[PDB]
């Protein structure tokens, strides 16, 4: 039961993530997570980034996972779980445009 | 048709 309410929602896709952040949720710099329906069932890291020239928006970072145990959105860095990686990304982005949720859903 | 941004690492 990771944060289940900050940088990870559960088994969501990229369509619900884009309308989940823009449709009442948080400002930019908010990176949530969710299971990617692109592969058998990988993970994901949606992001919120509004702009002063079009409106709000939302990107995504498909998260992968080593069979040996290594959660990594980019092969440059993996971890043991999503709570442990949200722990490391909490202090750093890891390489993506922005790190996990910046503010606090609270 | 990109489905996700993959952090690169080339020169």
């Amino acid at each position: 039961s990771i944060q289940a309410e900050e940088w990870y929602f559960g088994k969501l896709g990229r369509k619900d993530a884009e309308r989940q952040l823009l449709s009442f949720g948080n400002p930019r710099g908010t990176f949530l997570i969710r299971e990617s329906e692109t592969t058998k069932g990988a993970y994901s890291l949606s992001i919120r980034d509004w702009d002063d020239m079009k409106g709000d928006h939302v990107k995504h970072y498909k998260i992968r996972k080593l069979d040996n145990g290594g959660y990594y959105i980019t092969t440059r860095a993996q971890f043991e779980t999503l709570q442990q990686l949200v722990q490391h990304y909490s202090e750093r982005a890891a390489g993506l445009s922005s790190r996990l949720v910046v503010p606090s859903h609270k | 048709e990109p489905q996700y941004e993959e952090i690169p690492i080339y020169l």
